[PDB]
């Protein structure tokens, strides 16, 4: 019963897919972008005995 | 001919209420048109107008409103309390500005 | 440079000012053009034979051979003009305009 | 009620020779439908 | 106005000289791999426009053969473009080394010590 | 392999499969006259392939599915409503003439590939050779413009000379009261309405222009009424005849492969119908235009090219 | 329902869709091989691995 | 003519200009321009008529001309140093009748008024041959010999094209005549840059070269000549008129379409030279060419134009002829300015 | 950023693989969530801006933009189905994606962080809405009117490329942020001046400054509702954020360099103010009204004060808003009736009650009443001005009456009076239509709860 619905109406994950994959490209541009993480002036921190950078 | 081309004549224009005397002004189909009333009503007036505002009412203090209120009080009360001035006309220290030697 | 080769340029700037400037006979045009091959033989001989360039003794020969190309070529087209207006007048080629 | 679309006056704008007829140019031909133009009888 | 035609010890018609596999081959994720695949997409979609198709299902080999060619090229091209822009840059860097007295290091003011005019806005 | 400039340059040519049979024969009389029954008989004695008048849904037949389509989407005209008003200001009686005329450049263009491509002869009703006749007809009396005369020059004129006309011309002479009876006689309600000016304009057509045009260019054949049926008589007098006449000893393989290239393709065939001339008999709006093409590609079988419509039962569309 | 050749009947030209995606499989197979040699000759050049 | 022929006179064609792009020496250029157009005058008449031999007399009479120039311009450079090598020109009047031999060649103002007329009396193919493959020959010589040319006579004749080119396509309702005045336009945009760039020249004649290929078969495919001829085509291959149209746009230069691509890169190769005028000109003169493009696409695909009552037999044929690189053609004319950088490939 | 670029993306291949009757239902509650997401951009920083990547950046100045595009997608698709019925599927799925490249096109130029992308894709949001003019405009001007929307924006777009690329010839770079850190003054030159007039013009062509503005009538009256829209709404502050952005590299030529500019645009207010009182034609009005609010906004941004920037983005906003009720509110009408004279259907009160109410709330946000963002937007650029010169507040106050005059002569001569006897085929107000206008109105009177969210950087 669940096919042809399926079929008339799979067009509706397109736009949340397309959300989704936008975010997991967001985080990858911001990977690149880690030359001066916990290096600034103003934020720069001891790392915690556990953690292993300051912001991903 | 005493006509100068074959053109079909300009039509009237229906009205939805005709076949739907309840029909919302979407589309033609009843069905069609009932369910894109409610996906409107429900994804403007429901999700992003009340959610939205809701959201951007209590949206974090990332300007630093309150942050600055807390400062500047902070200033004030050392300030007030030592018989500094509440503010200086120079924005920056200047014996680390070095001005030209000579003006004439 | 010798009054020759000054003798030889002049050659070829009237046979293109010849070619440049139409009348009637699409013919006259057509010599106009064989002159100024003619000019362009005399003048890289006399230069190639001057510096002795003994390889180049070759090219005018090969020049020939190019122009007569370009008159068989000619003389075909002229061929067709005539057998659409009994004439070979330039005039009769306005078909055609910008 | 329906959108406006050119009829057979505003066709013949583009049925010129050219744009923007002048005195000189009224009396230029289109070229004909194939490019063959008739025999000329100039008799040899 | 020909800049690098001259350049010395250059082959005229390799593509993609040897030096060249010197530089880190493009990832085959590249953006600019997936432009040129959905070039080559949009391609098989005109194609069976064109010729009066079934637009999205008419040809799948067709439609595989037109991105796998694009894709293809694409690599290629991307590969001598990036070592065209790697010569520049040494060529540039090379110069700077060589020609110190055009390239001078001057040592650089503070601003609290470079008097900058004040314009004021009223 | 579809034929092409490859396929000429290596083997396929056209005079090696002409076999002194090939006689391109058109059998042309007035209206009601029994020349269908000869074109069938010649066509069955001599082997070649015949040709039923071409009609208003010509074309129809020829792709697709055979079937006529809605005169709606299909030639537009009517020649029942011709006969009831010829003097219609809905321009109907140009639009037919010139829609008839388009019918028989298709199916002459038929007939010529058929004739190239298999060597085998064809035999025909009318052509575009002598549709014309019915123009003077109509124009003689009063039925259509001077100006739909005009624009049907121009396009036999851009058309009709990219192509060999028939070795064989066949004339049936009927008078024309033996014509009225036979109308009379056959029981159609709307034939009966066409008056003897009319099919006498007609005649008077075929008489001056067409039989002495074509005996400059071809043989002709006239045959009268009552010898019309011997049909052995007929193809006895077309086996003995001489084509030294017309263009076609003048003919080699290059103007062949030409001719060849022309004759498929049905659209450049016929480019030059379609020619931008406004005339309210055959200019159609363009409200109109789009509808009715909208209501051409919502048929069963014309949405895309032939071998894609799976609403037709096509399969294997993903791999095609 | 059609009447006449339609040279695209309801099998498909199999020689041709086998041409094409053998030609496709062959493009792809190459240029996965070409990359992997890339990748190698680069990191050899450039002391990496 | 005959196919075997017809593919050998191509063939003739190609390898002319293949020899003077292969060549160092001055005398196989000028052989090399010989032969090319000796096998190009039977192209151009292949579909005998009048118009097509006035055409083909008015191109020889034109290319002979050029021809002359071009070896009279080697004859005094070798006179003036023994020199037959294509590297740059060492007297300056040879360096001039040069460059006009090679801009009445290509076409450019003030000698542009063949190619209108020429590409009107040619069928369509013959048009597209002649528009887009004859330009490669001048076009690398003059890339030889860029360092010698002088800018003032290069620029003023390029500035000239731009500007005929638009004001001749403002007033055409012929289709190959309009491609004509584009081409003339097109030119001299390429030979602005000349002096300055010679990959920026490559990058225009190769953008050119795929939007006027795109053109040329979108015009065949729908066989029109005229405007009116075009606008029958909505109601016969909507989908040729929107492809045509978008093609129209890219040919325009407006952004995000490739035909931007060239004369942002011509433009801001400029400035790097103290040069702003020239392309702020260049650029407000080209928007007449956009102007006529816009007044094609409104004609042809933007509205419906009244059809015929035959375009319904129209209605049951396909088209017989398949053009296999139409689709990239197209996609290559619209879709490619993301792919800029790849330029630095073209050096 | 990409989390509102992709998701706009794939609303293409969902409207091209949606079935026939689906299309305006999908379309619709997916760009509604794509401004629900976007809606979380107005999350801002104060100091300095949200850098997404190198290639886009978001300001307090963009957000609010970024989130009207957004929002008015939706109501541009609610108000185009109603006279798009009788098109075919296709040419449907077409006129669709006309919006939503509009949409992306915009969506990338309000975040752009380098001028020539800005440039390029301030460029192409041109040919969506050209397309959209000529193609499914109504009358036969609508081709002389895409002329005129396109000649003068590139006759001024042009040069600023050229200057563009001349900045980056020098300064070595395009990108924002380096371009606001490195700024230097201009010099009083001929060269600056040109180089001014060059970065400049483009902006004044496309808000329109008055005497560039001829364009913007023919467009707006001859285009459809959506194209109206997305023109008064979006495309006309494309030159404001524009201008907010390169004057900073202006300094301190705008000091003199914008008194013609400044005259000619409270002159202009003036006088367009006053041709509103004399139009027959009812989108023409609405059209010389939003010139009369952008001549106001271009005084805002020449003036170059805190107080005027800010009221130049809150203003841009309010307008934007008011501008599209106004267009659809006309439009109702038009489809009720096919003509746009706007003394033909009178009294309409009497018959379309709940209309009235809107076209009341609309005409009150026209001449902003408090405490309306229209106002506060207008107030503090006539504070700002009044600062600039005492002898301005004559210019404004002016303004001000002349644009409530007009503004109720409108809502007088539609509204009220008596109905027009013959015109017998008014129906009742469809739910669409009403909805419509709500989700016009409300948002923008609940932005006034919180005016900080549009008042900009400077804030
Ligand atoms: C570029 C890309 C596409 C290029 C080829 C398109 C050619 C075409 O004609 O399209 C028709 C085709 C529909 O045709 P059809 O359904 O076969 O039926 C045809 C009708 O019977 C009737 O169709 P028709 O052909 O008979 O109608 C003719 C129509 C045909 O004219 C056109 O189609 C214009 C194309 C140019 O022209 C007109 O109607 C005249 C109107 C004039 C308007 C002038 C403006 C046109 C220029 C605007 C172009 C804008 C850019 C492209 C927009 C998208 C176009 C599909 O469009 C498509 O459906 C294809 C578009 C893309 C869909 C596939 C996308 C991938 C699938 C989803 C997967 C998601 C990806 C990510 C995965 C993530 C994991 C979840
Ligand atoms: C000030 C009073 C405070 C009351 C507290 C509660 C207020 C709740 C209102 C909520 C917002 C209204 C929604 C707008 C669309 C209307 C929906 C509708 O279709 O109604 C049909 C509905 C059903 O009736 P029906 O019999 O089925 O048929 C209706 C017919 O169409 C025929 O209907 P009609 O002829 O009877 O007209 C309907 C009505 C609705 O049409 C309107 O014109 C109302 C819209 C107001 C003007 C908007 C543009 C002007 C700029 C002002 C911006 C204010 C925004 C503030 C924040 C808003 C938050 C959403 O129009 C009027 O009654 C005359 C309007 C004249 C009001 C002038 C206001 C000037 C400034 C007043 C103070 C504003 C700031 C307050 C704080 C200041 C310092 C303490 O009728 C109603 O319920 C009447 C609406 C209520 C009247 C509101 C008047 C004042 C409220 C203004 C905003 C509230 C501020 C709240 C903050 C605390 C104070
Ligand atoms: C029709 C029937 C009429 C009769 C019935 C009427 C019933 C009563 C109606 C009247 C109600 C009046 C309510 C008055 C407002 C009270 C609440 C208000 O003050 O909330 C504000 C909050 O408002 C929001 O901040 C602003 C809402 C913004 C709405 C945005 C909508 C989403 C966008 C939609 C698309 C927009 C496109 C264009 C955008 C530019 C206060 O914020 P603030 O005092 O600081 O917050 C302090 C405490 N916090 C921080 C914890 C919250
Ligand atoms: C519309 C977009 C452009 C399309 C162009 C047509 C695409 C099809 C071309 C087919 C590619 C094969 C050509 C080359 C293959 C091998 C030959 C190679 O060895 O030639 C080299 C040359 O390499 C070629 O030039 C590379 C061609 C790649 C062109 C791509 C640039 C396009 C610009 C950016 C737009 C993105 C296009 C997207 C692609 C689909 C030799 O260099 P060299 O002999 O020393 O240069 C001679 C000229 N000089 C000396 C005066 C400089
Ligand atoms: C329909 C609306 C379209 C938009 C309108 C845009 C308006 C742009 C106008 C530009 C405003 C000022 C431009 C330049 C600033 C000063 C101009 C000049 O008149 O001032 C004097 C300039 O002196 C002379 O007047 C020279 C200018 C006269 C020659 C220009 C022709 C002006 C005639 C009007 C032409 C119409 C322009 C608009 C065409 C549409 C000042 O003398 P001086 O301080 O010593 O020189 C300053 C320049 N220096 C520093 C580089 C040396
Ligand atoms: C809707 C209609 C809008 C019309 C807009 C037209 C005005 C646009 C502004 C001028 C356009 C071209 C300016 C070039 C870009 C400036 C870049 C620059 O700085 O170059 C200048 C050069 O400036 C120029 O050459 C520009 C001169 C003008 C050339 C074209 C003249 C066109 C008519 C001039 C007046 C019209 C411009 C204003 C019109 C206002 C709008 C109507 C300096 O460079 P250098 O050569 O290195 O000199 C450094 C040492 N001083
Ligand atoms: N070119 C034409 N124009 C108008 N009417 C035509 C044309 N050709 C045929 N007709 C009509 O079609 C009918 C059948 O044609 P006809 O050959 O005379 O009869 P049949 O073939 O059945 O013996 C006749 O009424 C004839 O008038």
């Amino acid at each position: 019963n669940v096919l042809q619905i399926v079929r008339d109406h799979w067009v509706h994950i397109l736009v949340p897919v397309g959300f989704v994959f936008g975010c997991y490209l967001d985080r990858r541009s911001d990977e690149k972008l880690t030359a001066f993480r916990n290096k600034s002036l103003l934020f720069k921190r001891e790392l915690r005995p556990n953690e292993e950078v300051t912001w991903k | 001919p005493t006509i100068r081309l074959q053109e079909d004549p300009d039509p009237e224009d229906e009205n939805l209420y005709e076949k739907n005397p309840d029909s919302h002004g979407y589309d033609k189909d009843p069905i069609v048109d009932l369910w894109n009333m409610r996906v409107v009503f429900f994804f403007g007036f429901s999700i992003v107008l009340v959610l939205g505002s809701t959201f951007v009412a209590y949206l974090p203090d990332y300007r630093m409103q309150e942050w600055a209120r807390r400062e500047a009080e902070r200033l004030v009360k050392y300030r007030e309390a030592n018989g500094l001035p509440l503010m200086e006309s120079n924005c920056f220290d200047p014996n680390k500005i070095q001005l030209p030697e000579d003006e004439d | 440079m010798p009054l020759v080769y000054m003798n030889i340029i002049m050659a070829f700037a009237i046979a293109l000012a010849g070619l440049l400037m139409y009348r009637s006979h699409l013919m006259s045009s057509l010599l106009c053009l064989e002159g100024m091959m003619l000019s362009l033989f005399i003048m890289s001989t006399l230069i190639i034979l001057n510096t002795h360039f003994t390889l180049a003794n070759m090219m005018p020969i090969i020049l020939l051979v190019f122009a007569a190309c370009e008159a068989a070529l000619g003389l075909s087209l002229l061929v067709m003009v005539s057998n659409t207006y009994g004439t070979d007048y330039v005039q009769n080629l306005n078909l055609l305009q910008c | 009620a329906r959108q406006w679309q050119p009829d057979v006056e505003w066709a013949e704008q583009f049925g010129g020779a050219v744009m923007y007829p002048t005195k000189e140019t009224a009396h230029w031909k289109p070229p004909p439908w194939n490019d063959v133009d008739p025999p000329k009888d100039t008799l040899v | 106005m020909t800049m690098m035609s001259g350049r010395p010890g250059r082959v005229p018609l390799q593509f993609l000289p040897n030096e060249a596999r010197s530089l880190p081959p493009p990832k085959l994720t590249d953006p600019r791999l997936v432009y040129m695949g959905f070039l080559g997409y949009c391609s098989g979609l005109i194609d069976n426009a064109i010729r009066r198709r079934p637009v999205v299902s008419a040809g799948l080999h067709r439609q595989l053969l037109y991105v796998t060619s694009f894709v293809f090229f694409g690599y290629y091209l991307l590969k001598r473009q990036d070592y065209m822009y790697a010569l520049r840059d040494h060529d540039m860097f090379a110069y700077v080394k060589s020609h110190p007295e055009d390239f001078p290091e001057k040592d650089k003011k503070t601003y609290g010590e470079i008097l900058e005019e004040f314009h004021p806005v009223r | 392999l579809q034929y092409g400039p490859l396929a000429f340059v290596l083997g396929e040519r056209t005079t090696r499969k002409l076999t002194e049979t090939s006689k391109v024969i058109t059998v042309d009389g007035n209206i009601c006259s029994g020349k269908g029954r000869l074109a069938r008989e010649i066509a069955e004695k001599l082997g070649l392939r015949h040709f039923p008048e071409a009609g208003i849904h010509y074309a129809d037949s020829t792709t697709g599915d055979g079937k006529p389509l809605d005169v709606q989407l299909s030639g537009n005209c009517s020649l029942e409503k011709f006969y009831d008003d010829p003097k219609s200001n809905d321009g109907n009686s140009y639009r037919l003439q010139s829609w008839l005329y388009a019918s028989r450049l298709l199916q002459y263009a038929d007939a010529l590939e058929h004739l190239l491509s298999t060597g085998q002869g064809v035999v025909l009703e009318r052509s575009i050779y002598s549709d014309f006749v019915f123009l003077e007809a109509m124009y003689r009396q009063g039925f259509i413009r001077k100006q739909c005369v005009e624009h049907y020059n121009e396009v036999k004129k851009v058309t009709a000379c990219e192509y060999l006309p028939p070795h064989v011309v066949v004339y049936v002479d009927v008078p024309v009261p033996e014509i009225q009876s036979r109308i009379q006689k056959k029981g159609n309600p709307h034939e009966m309405k066409i008056t003897a000016a009319y099919l006498q304009d007609i005649e008077n057509a075929y008489k001056k222009t067409f039989l002495p045009e074509m005996s400059e260019k071809c043989e002709v054949l006239q045959y009268s009424a009552r010898e019309a049926e011997d049909a052995e008589k007929v193809v006895e007098d077309i086996e003995y005849l001489k084509c030294d006449k017309g263009p076609w000893p003048d003919q080699d393989d290059r103007t062949f492969h030409r001719l060849r290239m022309l004759v498929q393709n049905k659209l450049e065939v016929l480019n030059y119908t379609t020619i931008p001339v406004y005339l309210p008999e055959i200019t159609i709006g363009a409200h109109q235009s789009d509808r009715v093409f909208q209501k051409f590609t919502e048929l069963p079988g014309r949405k895309y090219s032939p071998g894609y419509n799976e609403d037709v039962g096509d399969k294997w569309i993903w791999l095609k | 329902k059609f009447y006449i050749r339609e040279p695209p009947h309801g099998s498909p030209d199999w020689l041709k869709v086998g041409l094409t995606l053998g030609t496709s499989v062959f493009l792809w197979i190459y240029l996965i091989k070409q990359h992997k040699e890339d990748v190698l000759e680069y990191k050899r050049r450039n002391g990496l691995e | 003519m005959n196919p075997i022929i017809y593919t050998t006179l191509i063939m003739t064609v190609m390898s002319g200009t293949m020899l003077v792009m292969i060549s160092s020496h001055w005398l196989l250029i000028w052989i090399g321009f010989e032969m090319n157009l000796l096998a190009m005058i039977p192209v151009l008449m292949k579909n005998f008529n009048p118009r097509a031999t006035e055409a083909a007399t008015k191109y020889f009479l034109t290319q002979a001309t050029a021809s002359m120039m071009l070896m009279m311009a080697i004859i005094i450079n070798l006179l003036y140093s023994g020199q037959w090598t294509i590297t740059k020109m060492f007297n300056p009047v040879a360096m001039t009748m040069m460059t006009m031999a090679l801009a009445m060649k290509l076409g450019l103002s003030p000698f542009h008024f063949w190619v209108p007329e020429v590409t009107q009396g040619i069928s369509l193919q013959a048009g597209l041959l002649l528009l887009t493959w004859q330009k490669l020959a001048p076009l690398s010589v003059l890339c030889q010999i860029s360092q010698s040319i002088n800018p003032n006579l290069m620029l003023t004749m390029a500035m000239l094209s731009i500007l005929i080119g638009g004001w001749g396509g403002l007033n055409q309702t012929q289709l190959r005549k309009i491609m004509a005045y584009s081409s003339i336009a097109h030119m001299g945009w390429m030979t602005a840059v000349l002096p300055y760039n010679t990959t920026m020249t490559i990058l225009n004649l190769l953008i050119y070269i795929t939007m006027t290929l795109a053109m040329f078969m979108l015009l065949i495919h729908s066989s029109a000549t005229t405007t009116l001829s075009l606008s029958h085509t909505w109601n016969k291959m909507p989908v040729i008129t929107s492809l045509m149209m978008v093609t129209l746009l890219s040919m325009g230069g407006l952004p995000p379409l490739s035909g931007f691509m060239p004369k942002w890169m011509i433009i801001q190769e400029m400035t790097k030279n103290e040069s702003i005028i020239m392309p702020t000109l260049m650029a407000m003169t080209a928007l007449l060419n956009l102007y006529f493009y816009m007044r094609l696409a409104y004609s042809s695909s933007l509205t419906m134009f009244p059809s015929t009552n035959n375009m319904k037999m129209k209605w049951q044929f396909e088209h017989t002829k398949q053009m296999k690189l139409l689709p990239t053609m197209i996609v290559l004319s619209t879709l490619v300015l993301p792919m800029t950088p790849a330029l630095s490939s073209l050096n | 950023m990409l989390k509102i670029i992709i998701p706009t993306t794939m609303l293409l291949p969902m409207t091209w693989m949606s079935k026939h009757n689906m299309i305006w239902i999908n379309a619709t509650v997916h760009s509604l969530l794509i401004s629900l997401i976007s809606l979380s951009l107005l999350n801002q920083l104060g100091e300095n801006s949200l850098n997404f990547s190198l290639t886009f950046f978001s300001d307090s100045l963009s957000a609010p933009l970024l989130v009207l595009t957004t929002w008015l997608l939706p109501l541009m698709l609610m108000a185009s189905q109603s006279h798009l019925s009788k098109e075919t599927t296709t040419r449907k799925k077409l006129y669709i994606t006309m919006l939503i490249l509009l949409q992306l096109f915009l969506i990338m130029t309000f975040t752009a962080t380098e001028l020539i992308l800005f440039y390029i894709l301030f460029e192409a949001t041109l040919v969506p809405t050209l397309i959209i003019i000529t193609r499914w405009g109504n009358q036969t001007e609508r081709l002389n009117a895409g002329l005129y929307f396109l000649f003068y924006t590139l006759a001024g777009s042009l040069p600023l490329l050229v200057a563009l690329v001349y900045i980056q010839n020098t300064t070595g770079s395009l990108n924002f942020l380096i371009i606001h850190y490195w700024s230097h003054p201009l010099s009083n030159s001929w060269s600056n001046i040109f180089m001014w007039l060059a970065c400049i013009m483009a902006f004044m062509v496309k808000m329109p400054l008055y005497g560039l503005h001829l364009w913007l009538p023919k467009a707006h009256v001859e285009a459809p509702i959506a194209g109206s829209m997305v023109l008064a709404a979006v495309l006309l502050k494309l030159g404001g954020y524009g201008m907010m952005r390169i004057t900073t590299i202006l300094n301190p030529l705008t000091n003199y360099m914008a008194y013609p500019f400044l005259m000619l645009s409270m002159w202009g207010m003036i006088m367009t103010s006053s041709i509103c009182l004399r139009q027959t034609d009812l989108k023409s009005l609405i059209a010389y009204s939003s010139v009369s609010h952008m001549a106001l906004v271009i005084v805002a941004i020449m003036i170059q004060t805190p107080w005027s920037f800010m009221g130049a983005t809150a203003l841009m906003i309010a307008h934007g808003l008011t501008s599209s009720m106004l267009f659809c509110l006309a439009n109702t009408n038009y489809e009720r009736v096919h003509s746009r004279t706007m003394i033909l259907a009178r009294g309409l009160q009497t018959l379309l009650p709940l209309m009235a109410t809107w076209w009341l709330v609309a005409s009150l946000t026209n001449l902003a009443l408090p405490p309306s963002i229209n106002l506060i937007g207008e107030l503090f650029i006539i504070t700002a001005s009044f600062s600039w010169s005492n002898i301005t507040i004559i210019l404004m106050g002016m303004n001000m009456m002349i644009t409530a005059l007009y503004s109720l002569y409108m809502l007088i001569t539609t509204q009220r009076g008596k109905y027009t006897h013959h015109i017998n085929n008014i129906k009742p107000s469809f739910t669409r239509e009403n909805a419509l206008m709500a989700l016009h109105i409300l948002p923008l009177l609940l932005l006034t709860l919180n005016p900080k969210m549009i008042l900009g950087p400077l804030y």
